[PDB]
């Protein structure tokens, strides 16, 4: 099984630089080309480079001369890719992929992809979120069936991990994506139960912002 | 660079039924070797991309032959013979005959289906948040179709426009349908001087404003 693990999300500055890491395993790190590609505002994609591990040997998109260096460390079977002096258009997700072309054969091998990295170039403080439970008052979809929420408000930079009764309930639930206004980030889930579930049982929001260190469980109570 | 126009930006299709992409180019992808670098990708909703197709009609180990790629010079198409739930997201080319190797727009497929009506839900602002000094009236209106839905606040009977903040979700692999949420956030005391919110939405499956409110007062 290849794999490729990719660090996580980065908060960066305007004009400093960050290292972005792509861990492999499950195949010889040496005998395949590994290219990052670039992500912005969803469909918008955009190739940087490759490099071959193996000799070191790299090649760049002009666009990108200057702004992104690969290495490529093979004792440790990790690429990285080093993103010089950031502005706004470098706020995206980069993915690194052993795309899978060999040139000796004219043909592909299976395409592998690291999860993505999310880099966030701002000047913005870091700020912890409010996480407030939604309990239901006309809300309560009535009988049969009961939806909760929980508010995840006032927070910055992304991202914020909510799962309901740690990740026990996952049917049923619907995590709407933040959305950003004033420096902060909110975010809301529902979660539809039926009216035999709710209030008998309890349901828990759980939150989690890495960022700030934050961790907190709301119980949705009557 | 190369140009790489794809069309349509979205397409809606019934499963079962066939689609087609198609990705035109600035240049001729015919490579001095005689071969054609053109691929395609589909990227599922919070997935990373994948390669379905190279070499113009080469089908990706573990891809299904449902899926079919053809093409030639600038001008290809990726067909889908009959549709499936797990087809949702977006399709690319990307040519890699020209240095550097440049990507098309992207093709969002969609599961058209039967008009769901939303199921809403009106939620007040929590003891928490109150003590903060703010409040927030949140409104979910969920698992909805056609995704094209316009909700409106109104506090005693005026719209309000300022302090309203939605999201919506993508569609639902699993039912096909869209969730939106719409949260309005005002100060403790002007909440406290209002009595009705309305959340109100406008949708294909009602001729008249879907409806979801309450009266806050006391006790
Ligand atoms: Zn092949
Ligand atoms: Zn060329
Ligand atoms: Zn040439
Ligand atoms: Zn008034
Ligand atoms: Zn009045
Ligand atoms: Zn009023
Ligand atoms: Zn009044």
């Amino acid at each position: 099984e290849m794999q490729l693990q990719q660090s996580g999300a980065e908060l960066l500055r305007p004009g400093t630089s960050v290292k972005l890491s792509c861990k492999t395993s499950g195949y010889i790190f040496t005998s395949y080309w590994i290219h990052w590609v670039k992500q912005r505002s969803g469909q918008g994609l955009e190739w940087i480079a490759r490099i071959y591990p193996g000799t070191g040997s790299t090649y760049y998109n002009e666009k990108f001369k200057g702004k992104a260096t690969l290495t490529a460390d093979k004792s440790s079977s990790t690429a990285y890719m080093q993103l010089s002096t950031l502005k706004s258009e470098d706020s995206a997700v980069y993915f690194c992929t052993r795309w899978g072309f060999i040139p000796v054969r004219e043909d592909y091998v299976m395409d592998y992809w690291g999860q993505g990295t999310l880099v966030t170039v701002s000047s913005a403080k870091t700020t912890a979120p409010s996480v407030y439970p939604l309990a239901p008052v006309c809300g309560d979809t009535t009988g049969s069936s009961v939806t909760l929420g929980c508010l995840v408000k006032g927070y910055f930079p992304e991202p914020v991990t909510l799962t309901w009764n740690s990740g026990s309930l996952s049917s049923g639930v619907h995590t709407f994506p933040a959305v950003l206004q004033s420096d902060l980030y909110t975010l809301s889930s529902s979660v539809t139960v039926t009216s035999s579930t709710w209030p008998s049982q309890s349901i828990t929001c759980n939150v989690a912002h890495p960022a700030s260190s934050t961790k907190v469980d709301k119980k949705i109570e009557p | 660079d190369i140009v790489m126009t794809q069309s349509p930006l979205t397409l809606s299709v019934t499963i079962g039924q066939p689609a087609s992409i198609s990705c035109k180019s600035s240049q001729s992808l015919l490579y001095s070797n005689g071969k054609t670098y053109l691929n395609w990708l589909l990227q599922r909703p919070g997935q990373s991309p994948k390669r379905l197709i190279h070499l113009v009609s080469k089908l990706d180990s573990g891809v299904p032959d449902r899926i079919t790629g053809s093409g030639s010079g600038t001008d290809f198409t990726l067909k889908i013979s009959r549709v499936e739930a797990a087809d949702l997201g977006v399709y690319y080319c990307v040519q890699g005959t020209h240095f550097p190797y440049t990507f098309g727009g992207g093709t969002k497929l969609e599961i058209l289906r039967g008009d769901a009506a939303p199921t809403v839900s009106i939620f007040p602002p929590s003891s928490e948040q109150l003590t903060s000094g703010g409040a927030s009236v949140v409104c979910f209106l969920n698992n909805f179709y056609p995704k094209d839905i316009n909700v409106k606040w109104k506090i005693d009977g005026s719209e309000r426009q300022n302090g309203v903040l939605n999201s919506w979700t993508d569609q639902d692999s699993k039912d096909s349908t869209y969730s939106m949420s719409s949260t309005l956030t005002l100060t403790k005391d002007e909440y406290e001087r209002h009595n009705s919110y309305t959340c109100e939405a406008t949708h294909k499956t009602s001729t008249s404003p879907i409806v979801k409110s309450f009266n806050r007062n006391e006790c």
